[PDB]
């Protein structure tokens, strides 16, 4: 044929090079995110950095609301993001004409799969580098977090994180988890489930971020909504108000 | 798309595709052509060296293309399959359209014209095989021998010989023709064939097929008794001129 | 394989200075033209007794008022001969009149630029350009007796001699000396003959050399192998009695 | 290497551009020089031919696409030809649809993006042939340069071909006289001769060399072929 | 046309007024004669706070309608909220090249916070006007001189309820094929507010 | 512009080998362990079940998935290849027999349709072939209880036990001496927990093995409570508690 | 584009031949033995499957074995996979011909056409051919009983005898001694049998390690009627020749 | 190593070092699956050399695994392999 | 490392493609541009090169229009930008046909980032070598974008881009401070002229021809215009005032 690594062709060990570069760098943009789910919600927070004064942060995106009620994280640039948004937005609306239901993260993280896995087969075209973080309070599931990774390879969680402090949230909510003997923690207030994220956050990556450097989605019964600066500030200083 | 370059140009003015055509020919069994004046002659290998062949149902080298004309080849048989058919194809589209018998020159431009394309277009390879195309026009009594490579190229010639040893059978078959005085009688002219022809097989009168072609689609296919006989008096000639 | 697109320093094409390479090694054509006729000549060349010798020839005859003879690869020259006569054909149906030899080699020039992997400018269905030129010799109401050199190359030059093939160095030179601006048909023929002879290494006969001729009341006119031999025997007898 | 990034055309290389797109803007110069003149109601185009040998007859370097405009090439032809048709093709329509003659600038805009797409293509290949379209429409007098990358540049004054930067200077020394000479055809045209002799070094110019196309305000597109450009030397 | 078709209840309008834009309808569907649903909702949305009046066969309707939903999921989230002249454009184009096996009568209404409220009126055929409110199916005839007079303009939120509810039910009465449920969507800064009035309701009221 | 890749990507070698196939097979060879039983009075097949996180939910996970509605299908090699390739199987089942000749493919026949499309890729180009090996365990009620093996390449052949993945030889010469047939299914769930810690350590589960038994029948399976008109799935996933119960019956 | 990511393998050598049809016989050579000994009353046909266990099903003996008509069979040496496209298409090729003319197919236009499709794949598409040699066990009424071999290359030639896939050599060599002209069926399960024991190394003949059919005549079966013999049938005409050892 | 081996390795490596009841062998059986004898003491020894850099006397198996996890990566990489996760 | 310096098919450990980065290389190797986004407005303007008085004015300005209302001004290499605003065009017509509506910036933005993006997910597409930097005003409010050749794009306050991008990101930094956003629209004709005479101090080559076009809802009403007359020529004397060389 040609080579490994000049198109998309197996490895000599039957390994895909591609896929596992696709895992590696993508989460080193400056970018880390975590997802943890509430009671009647479900909290992102991720990193969102602006490096000029000169770049309106508005339009810098990395929570995308796919639908009004979906909500998708992406871990990884802006050009692999944006094909992988008109992807999803697609799969979100024809879901909703064809089988007249709203779509579900699970479907549309298993389609995106095997979508990926397709265009790894080919040889002219790339796996995205991309890490796509599905969200949403399902009706047909309660809070939900299911997340694809970049080899068609995906599968559901209950609490993820992604880049290389993955150590360090995991143990907090483990130790955590198996005290309460609940993967969820129970409290209605959007508010006070955002307030439980910080903490672990916090300790985990041993830092607090400003307004600008957070971006922080929130999932809820029909409705999926971004914080506002001013929000994400009000949160930082409540827990500062207990102190 | 592949459409795309499969066959490209030598430094030299050649394409390296055609002149790795001619190879698989040479490694090849032997056809030859001899010509009369009354008959055009056409020997054919069978040099069968196992016996566990079943010899009528082992492919022959004879196809028609026409009731009035034969081809005959040197080469990869699954190749020649490909072309046989297209030119068989041929015969009937003329025959439909123009409501006249074949003439052999226009076959002879349509052999050459499959395998042309085949080097000029991209993605495809031109055949293993050389073939002989011979036969008679309509109401006409004088000989046609045809010679076309798989190059595309195309020529007529009074004999020609292809295939493994091509330099020892054209080299003897110069020296026991004339075109002023070609033979007339179907039994020199072919024993002269079934001469060339055993000098090349080693052993053979079993396997060398002969397949004589009279004006019009009188076409005559010797058989093993009669050729053995040729070659025992081949035997006593060749101790006439010690 | 081999670039299609991929060019010299001076921008000269690969596929271009190869087409040059095949031209170089066929057998003389030969053309001049002149106020009553357009004479081309080969050399056939050959000669033996299993050899069909006559019944092979290189002037081809494309028109009532077009012949081609050529020099290069023949096998080639069957597919530019195809397109040819269909461009003809059609264009006399549709106005009734004679097509321009210039016309002819700018239409069969399209088709010669076809070779490799496709444009998304023309779709390159070949494989490598035709590697034959020709002298294409006609007439027309509007521009009387032509005789016209194609090369595969795109090129097209209209001349009033021209030699091509092998022996064209040589050839070409003879030519200039010999032409005359009140040159007539009749000469030209003869001259033919002469160059003809004194470049070969052998004795010239019509089993080695085809003539051919164009006169306005008879169109594009073979020069037949018993006329030509009585030429030939005219010449041999003339000449050997200049010694 | 050279023959890393030369094969196809499809790759971008630390240059900015490929190779082979820098050997089609070599080839041009190779061909016949060709000057560009305009002084703002009429636009002059001055063309040098050349042929092969004394028997051969010249290669048209002034292709006709309208009956108010015409272009001069200069490198390869083959791809001169299948442009001068695209430009027929794009003229006609334009004719057919719009009623509209077609702008300079509006066929070199099309023209350039034609260009990207040939560039993009792997089998595809840069052109290999600059051009020098002249006319007047309705947004005056035009010269324009094209080149066979998608660069397309309008101009007073300009060369393509065989020293084209020794045109130039002649040029831009006489400039602003004659093209303030504004309703005198003859003045215009003699400069361009007068400029294309001094361009040459290593040729000479001959009556049958040159042949002169002026487009303008009151000159559809008219050739002075042979003989005629003798009285304009 | 298709093959096929469900009948409907031929009384839709589109009333603005001061907080926005208030769409009202009436639904009841036959088969025929057969009174295939008492109650059904004509109502359909194509974004949140952009609903539209269907009108012409059921079968139609539906057809073009979902064509227009998924354009319009895709447009809000990519390109920011959609305006009616946005929807009224979709749901023409559509139907102008289909006008030989579709037949559509769609008010789009909707509610923008830009440009206010917004009637755009679709005829049979495919077209798009602007009104200023307006009234098609074709019980719309016979209330064309009352809804002139009293619209009004800034109307007050309950004025407008009433005034719909008038509209609707003077047109029930005359015409034969309008019948069963109003149901109206008013369409403010405030939300999407639903009302359903059974039969017995308006016909005093 | 686009493509024009139609060079095939899979070629020979100086040996009469076929490269793509042969890297495949080492991806195949360090998947996970897997094996298929064929009871007699049943087919048990198990899977490793695998965890990629304990905050990560494993319902999603595939590693046993349902072909048609008697068979299921495990697999050692490449987890992308096998999803997409479960999915193709299903379509093609579902629509050309299950209303033509009223009911689902045979075994074998199944078998020989994903033969066809792992060939398909492999001697097209455009796409590197699958790289994947699966044990396609099943019951027809015209064939009764199979078990097949089918190969990267698409060839295939008749077992009727296996295994495959890492640690495989050593597997197969526990369950050889185990079970020659005749042999209740819950007695091969039990064989089959013993084979699987002596080819696994380090920390060993029932919950870290996914079972799947093809085997039974509830009226749950056949889909409704009523009448009998047909007979319904016989595929039935065993959740964890109840394999911990076999775990603990000796 | 391609042509720098990509080769050309389906181009000629400087010997004539092509690369990846060479290499295929290759394939085949490695590949489990077909065997096949045309008589006069009948066909006999022999396989030897190449390692068998008990983990394996030795029940399924039609695994190279295939019938493609009630008239014509083929033996297989090479993969499954490989010959699992040309079975499927040359049954579908059957009942074209069938449908046709009402009468099925010779063996020898299915054989032309079979290389023809073969030789397509090297021939053009710059494809990948098969890897697999075909035994035609088969019938006319013009030619008797017919016996072929057919090769990725396309070439076909007519046999009464012929092997291929690996230990080729050894019994061809035993065989062509032991064979007579003309004989029945059970004179030619004799031949085959005390052939196939001394082709398979050790003691290791056994039926469950054989995959055995004959086509005969019969008169309690149909004219041409194959049986594809199943254990059991080979267990007997062990004992019978009493060549088990 | 086996899991018995790994075992005996941290144990003795342990015995070195601070040690209390918090020193959980039950949690590292999990962490490591078969490295070397030559790999598991090596990670023992520079682990309880680490904490009392990041000015630590006591060793716990809380400082073991805070020292683990940022010798190990300073990347991201998304579960283990391709072949199953 | 390699095969991701011809090919953007297959993705580099770096996370970058060595082609990519080539792609951006072209882009500092042209003139500069800028943008300036303003209390109501866009402001655009560029150094258009003068090299001979063979060159004519206003006939190779390099803003070229969209739409009605975007302006669209680029650095790099000339084919690049006018192929790339060919396809923004066509979609523009499309979008406006269909919709009833004008394209919006955002809209154009995600258009071309799309067509860049496929060329980048393609080795047989070669991609674009410009960025440009584009804006208007629309229903729903100011914008200026920047287009990038990766298929990175987002919304600025103010950009630069071209040899001259790092003393236009200075001038303009200072300027944007002093004010809230950029003042007037009226200002930014003012302010934009001192930005493009700092930026000229990187070229010094050649003579420059200041071109400067606008898109305000306050002073032009929605439609993108250029700023030539009266306002022109107050800026070049404002520039050369406080600037002084």
């Amino acid at each position: 044929a040609g080579y490994d690594r000049h198109i998309t062709i197996f490895s000599p060990e039957g390994r895909l090079y591609q896929v596992e570069y696709a895992f590696k760098a993508t989460n080193q943009t400056n970018i880390n995110s975590l997802a943890v789910r509430g009671k009647d919600c479900t909290v992102v927070i991720s990193q969102k950095k602006v490096p000029d004064k000169l770049l309106d942060p508005t339009t810098v995106s990395y929570i995308f609301c796919i639908s009004r009620t979906i909500g998708m994280v992406v871990n990884g640039p802006i050009p692999d993001a944006r094909n992988a948004a008109l992807r999803a937005k697609a799969e979100a609306a024809e879901f909703r004409y064809k089988y007249g239901y709203d779509m579900p993260c699970d479907v549309l993280a298993k389609r995106m799969a095997n979508l990926s896995q397709i265009y790894t087969q080919r040889a002219y075209m790339r796996p995205l580098g991309v890490i796509l973080t599905f969200v949403s309070v399902d009706e047909e599931l309660g809070p939900s977090i299911y997340k694809t990774d970049p080899a068609g390879y995906y599968v559901g969680y209950k609490a993820t994180a992604t880049g290389p402090k993955q150590q360090e949230i995991t143990t907090n909510l483990e130790n955590h988890f198996k005290k309460s003997k609940i993967d969820h923690i129970n409290e209605e207030s959007w508010e006070k489930v955002v307030e439980f994220a910080i903490t672990h956050m916090i300790d985990a990556l041993g830092t607090e971020f400003s307004k600008n450097d957070l971006e922080v989605g929130v999932a809820t019964k029909d409705k999926f909504f971004t914080l506002s600066a001013e929000n994400i500030e009000e949160r930082l200083v409540a827990i500062a108000e207990q102190d | 798309g592949y459409d795309r370059a499969l066959s490209i140009f030598s430094p030299d003015g050649h394409i390296f595709q055609v002149e790795y055509a001619l190879e698989a020919v040479k490694r090849g069994t032997c056809a030859v052509g001899v010509k009369g004046k009354n008959c055009v002659v056409l020997g054919c290998e069978r040099r069968s060296t196992l016996k566990l062949q079943d010899t009528r149902i082992t492919p022959s080298k004879v196809s028609k293309i026409d009731s009035h004309v034969v081809l005959s080849f040197s080469g990869l048989n699954a190749d020649s399959r490909i072309l046989i058919e297209k030119a068989r194809v041929e015969a009937q589209s003329h025959r439909l359209t123009l409501e006249d018998p074949v003439t052999v020159e226009y076959l002879t431009r349509y052999v050459a014209g499959v395998q042309q394309r085949y080097t000029q277009s991209g993605g495809v390879r031109p055949f293993g095989v050389s073939t002989l195309i011979a036969g008679f026009d309509p109401r006409d009594d004088e000989p046609k021998l045809y010679q076309t490579e798989p190059s595309g190229i195309y020529s007529s010639w009074s004999a020609q010989t292809i295939g493994r040893n091509s330099k020892t059978v054209r080299e003897f078959l110069e020296k026991n023709y004339d075109r002023k005085e070609p033979p007339a009688t179907v039994e020199e002219c072919v024993k002269l064939t079934v001469r060339s022809l055993l000098e090349v097989v080693q052993t053979g009168a079993k396997n060398i097929e002969i397949t004589v072609v009279k004006p019009d689609s009188d076409i005559v296919a010797l058989s093993s008794e009669e050729i053995n006989q040729y070659v025992t008096q081949i035997e006593q000639e060749k101790q006439e001129q010690q | 394989d081999r670039g299609v697109s991929t060019f010299s320093p001076e921008g000269r094409l690969f596929q271009v200075e190869y087409s040059l390479e095949a031209i170089k090694l066929g057998s003389t054509a030969i053309g001049i033209a002149t106020k009553e006729g357009v004479v081309l000549g080969v050399e056939k060349r050959a000669t033996s007794p299993l050899l069909e010798s006559d019944s092979i020839e290189k002037i081809v005859e494309i028109d009532r008022h077009i012949g081609c003879a050529m020099s290069g690869l023949t096998a080639d020259a069957r597919s530019m001969i195809e397109h040819a006569r269909t461009a003809a054909v059609t264009h006399n149906l549709y106005y009734d009149e004679d097509i321009n030899v210039e016309s002819l080699t700018q239409s069969v020039c399209d088709l010669a630029l076809r070779f490799g992997e496709g444009a998304s400018g023309e779709e390159r269905l070949m494989s490598r350009p035709f590697g034959v030129a020709l002298l294409i010799a006609g007439h027309d109401a509007d521009d009387g007796y032509q005789l016209f050199h194609a090369e595969p190359s795109g090129t097209f030059y209209r001349y009033n001699a021209k030699a091509i093939g092998s022996g064209s160095e040589g050839a070409q030179a003879e030519l200039l000396n010999e032409w005359h601006s009140s040159l007539t048909l009749k000469e030209a023929e003869l001259l033919v003959l002469k160059i003809l002879k004194q470049v070969m290494e052998e004795k010239l006969d019509e089993n080695n050399a085809q003539l051919s001729c164009i006169t306005k009341q008879d169109g594009f006119k073979i020069y037949d192998n018993e006329k030509t031999a009585e030429l030939i025997k005219e010449l041999k007898e003339k000449e050997a009695a200049e010694s | 290497f050279r023959n890393n990034y030369d094969g196809d055309t499809v790759t971008f290389s630390p240059t900015g551009r490929l190779f082979q797109v820098e050997y089609a803007l070599e080839a041009i110069k190779q061909g016949s020089v060709t000057v560009g003149l305009r002084s703002n109601t009429h636009a002059v185009l001055v063309a040098l031919k050349r042929n092969a040998d004394e028997l051969s007859s010249y290669q048209k370097k002034i292709i006709k696409c309208d009956e108010h405009m015409g272009l001069s090439l200069a490198g390869l032809a083959p791809d001169a030809r299948v442009l001068s048709n695209y430009l027929r093709q794009q003229c006609n329509y334009s004719s057919l649809v719009f009623n509209r003659k077609l702008a300079v600038e509006r066929a070199g805009h099309l023209l350039c993006d034609k260009a990207q797409k040939n560039t993009q293509s792997y089998g595809g290949r840069p052109y290999g042939v600059g051009l020098l379209i002249i006319g007047y429409d309705k947004s005056g007098a035009h010269l324009l340069e094209f080149q066979p990358s998608g660069n397309v540049t309008e101009l007073y004054g300009t060369a393509i071909g065989a020293r084209s930067q020794g045109a130039k200077t002649y040029l831009e020394r006489t400039l602003d006289t004659f093209i303030k000479i504004d309703g005198n055809p003859d003045e215009l045209i003699k400069a361009g001769v007068e400029a294309i002799s001094q361009s040459l070094r290593d040729e000479s110019l001959t009556v049958d060399n040159l042949s002169i196309a002026i487009v303008g305000k009151d000159t559809p597109f008219t050739i002075y072929d042979g003989e005629a450009v003798a009285k304009y030397i | 046309l298709k093959k096929g078709e469900v009948s409907l209840g031929t009384s839709i309008m589109a009333v603005t007024f001061k907080d926005g834009v208030i769409l009202g309808a009436d639904s009841r569907t036959t088969t025929g004669a057969y009174i295939a649903n008492r109650v059904t909702d004509k109502l359909t949305r194509v974004h949140d706070k952009i609903w539209c009046c269907r009108s012409g066969s059921a079968a139609d309707t539906q057809a073009i309608a979902d064509i227009v939903q998924y354009h319009l999921e895709l447009y809000t989230s990519q390109y920011g909220t959609p305006s009616t002249e946005t929807a009224a454009s979709v749901f023409k184009e559509l139907c102008y090249e289909n006008k030989d096996n579709l037949t559509a009568g769609i008010i789009v209404a909707g509610y923008d916070d830009k440009n206010k409220g917004e009637v755009y009126t679709i005829p049979l055929g495919g077209s798009v006007h602007k009104l200023p409110y307006a009234i098609a199916g074709s019980g719309s005839t016979f209330i064309y001189g009352y809804c002139d007079k009293n619209f009004r303009e800034n109307m007050s939120k309950e004025e407008t309820v009433d005034f719909i509810k008038h509209s609707l039910s003077q047109a029930i009465k005359w015409d034969g094929s309008s019948g069963g449920v109003i149901r109206m969507v008013v369409l403010t800064a405030a939300g999407v507010e639903r009302l359903i009035f059974y039969p017995d309701e308006y016909e005093q009221l | 512009m686009t493509d024009r890749y139609s060079f095939s990507l899979t070629t020979f070698s100086p040996s009469g080998k076929l490269g793509q196939i042969d890297y495949a097979l080492t991806a195949v060879k360090q998947g996970v362990t897997s094996l298929g039983i064929k009871a007699t009075n049943g087919v048990v097949i198990a899977t490793e079940k695998k965890s990629s996180s304990p905050l990560a939910m494993s319902e999603t996970l595939s590693k046993v998935s349902l072909l048609t509605p008697d068979i299921g299908a495990v697999y050692s090699g490449m987890g992308p290849d096998y999803r997409v390739l479960v999915d193709k199987s299903r379509k093609v089942a579902h629509t050309s027999y299950k209303r033509i000749y009223g009911e689902y493919p045979p075994t074998k026949l199944l078998v020989s349709e994903v033969a066809k499309i792992m060939q398909e890729a492999t001697q097209s180009g455009g796409v590197r072939p699958f790289g994947v090996s699966l044990l396609i365990a099943g019951h027809d009620e015209f064939n009764g209880f199979s078990l097949y093996q089918v190969d990267p390449s698409g060839s295939y052949f008749p077992w009727k036990a296996t295994a495959i993945g890492k640690g495989s030889v050593a597997a197969k010469t526990f369950l050889e001496k185990r079970w020659n047939d005749e042999l209740e299914l819950e007695d091969a769930i039990h064989i089959a927990l013993l084979t699987l810690k002596e080819s696994v350590e380090g920390e060993f589960n029932g919950d870290t093995i996914e079972l799947a038994i093809i085997g039974d029948e509830n009226p749950d399976l056949l889909g409704y409570t009523g009448i009998p008109t047909d007979k319904g799935p016989r595929f039935r996933k065993l959740t964890s508690q109840e394999i911990n119960d076999r775990l603990e019956a000796l | 584009g391609s042509r720098r990511y990509d080769s050309r393998t389906t181009i000629f050598s400087p010997e004539g031949r092509l690369y990846q049809v060479e290499y295929a016989l290759e394939s085949i050579s490695h590949a489990g033995t077909a065997i096949g000994i045309m008589a006069s009353d009948g066909i006999v046909l022999a396989a030897e499957r190449k390692v068998t266990s008990t983990l394996l099903e030795q029940d399924t003996s039609t695994e190279k074995l295939y019938k493609l008509n009630d008239k014509i069979a083929v033996a297989v040496a090479g993969l499954t996979a490989d010959a699992e496209i040309l079975i499927n298409t040359a049954r579908i090729h059957a009942q074209n011909y069938l449908k046709t003319y009402n009468e099925d197919i010779p063996v020898e236009i299915l054989v032309r056409r079979l290389s023809d499709i073969k030789q397509g794949y090297t021939q053009h598409g710059g494809l990948r051919p098969f890897g697999v040699s075909f035994i035609y066990a088969g019938y006319d009424d013009r030619y008797g009983y017919q016996l072929y071999t057919s090769n990725p290359s396309g070439n076909y030639t007519g046999w009464k005898a012929i092997s291929v896939g690996a230990n080729t050599s050894a019994a061809q060599t035993l065989l062509q001694m032991d064979y007579k002209d003309d004989m029945k069926v059970d004179d030619a399960i004799e031949l085959a049998l005390k052939t196939l024991s001394k082709t398979t190394d050790s003691s290791a003949l056994t039926y469950d390690r054989l995959e055995f059919a004959t086509i005969r005549k019969g008169a309690n079966d149909g004219e041409v009627y194959q049986k594809i013999f199943k254990p059991q049938e080979i267990k007997d005409i062990l004992v019978k020749t009493g060549i088990t050892k | 190593r086996d899991r018995r081996e790994r075992r005996l390795i941290f144990g003795t490596i342990a015995s070195k070092m601070s040690l209390a009841p918090e020193a959980d062998l039950d949690s590292l059986i999990i962490r490591n699956d078969s490295l070397s004898g030559a790999v598991i003491a090596a990670i023992m020894q520079e682990a309880g050399l680490r904490a009392v850099r990041k000015n630590r006397y006591v060793i716990l198996q809380s400082d073991l695994e805070e020292a683990y996890a940022t010798q190990v990566k300073t990347d991201n990489t998304v579960d283990k392999f391709d072949f199953y996760k | 490392g390699t095969g991701y310096d011809l090919s953007n098919s297959v993705f580099s450990p770096d996370g970058r493609n060595f082609q990519v980065e080539y792609a951006v290389k072209a882009v500092e190797n042209g003139t500069t541009s800028i943008g300036i986004k303003c209390n109501d407005g866009v402001v655009f303007a560029v150094e258009k090169l003068i090299t001979s008085k063979l060159l004519v004015p206003q006939k190779n300005v390099k803003i070229q229009v969209v739409d009605r209302h975007i302006g669209c001004v680029y650095s790099g290499l000339i084919p690049d930008g006018r192929h790339l605003v060919n396809r923004g065009r066509e979609e523009a017509a499309s979008f406006k046909k269909l919709y009833k509506t004008p394209i919006p910036i955002p809209a154009f933005a995600d258009r071309l980032g799309q067509y860049v993006q496929a060329h980048t997910l393609y080795n047989s597409v070669r991609p674009f070598g410009v960025s440009t930097i584009f804006g208007g005003v629309d229903k729903n409010g100011a914008h200026l974008y920047m287009l990038e050749p990766s298929g990175s794009y987002w919304g600025y306050k103010g950009a630069a881009t071209g040899k001259g991008r790092q003393s236009a990101k200075a001038e303009l930094e200072k300027l944007v401070d002093h004010h809230p956003e950029g003042l007037s629209a009226r200002e930014a004709v003012k302010q934009a002229a001192k930005i493009i005479y700092l930026a000229h101090e990187d070229n010094k080559e050649k003579d420059f021809e200041l071109e400067i076009s606008w898109c305000s809802l306050s002073e032009t009403n929605g439609l993108h215009k250029f700023v030539k007359g009266d306002l022109l020529q107050e800026a070049i004397d404002f520039a050369q005032k406080e600037i002084n060389g």
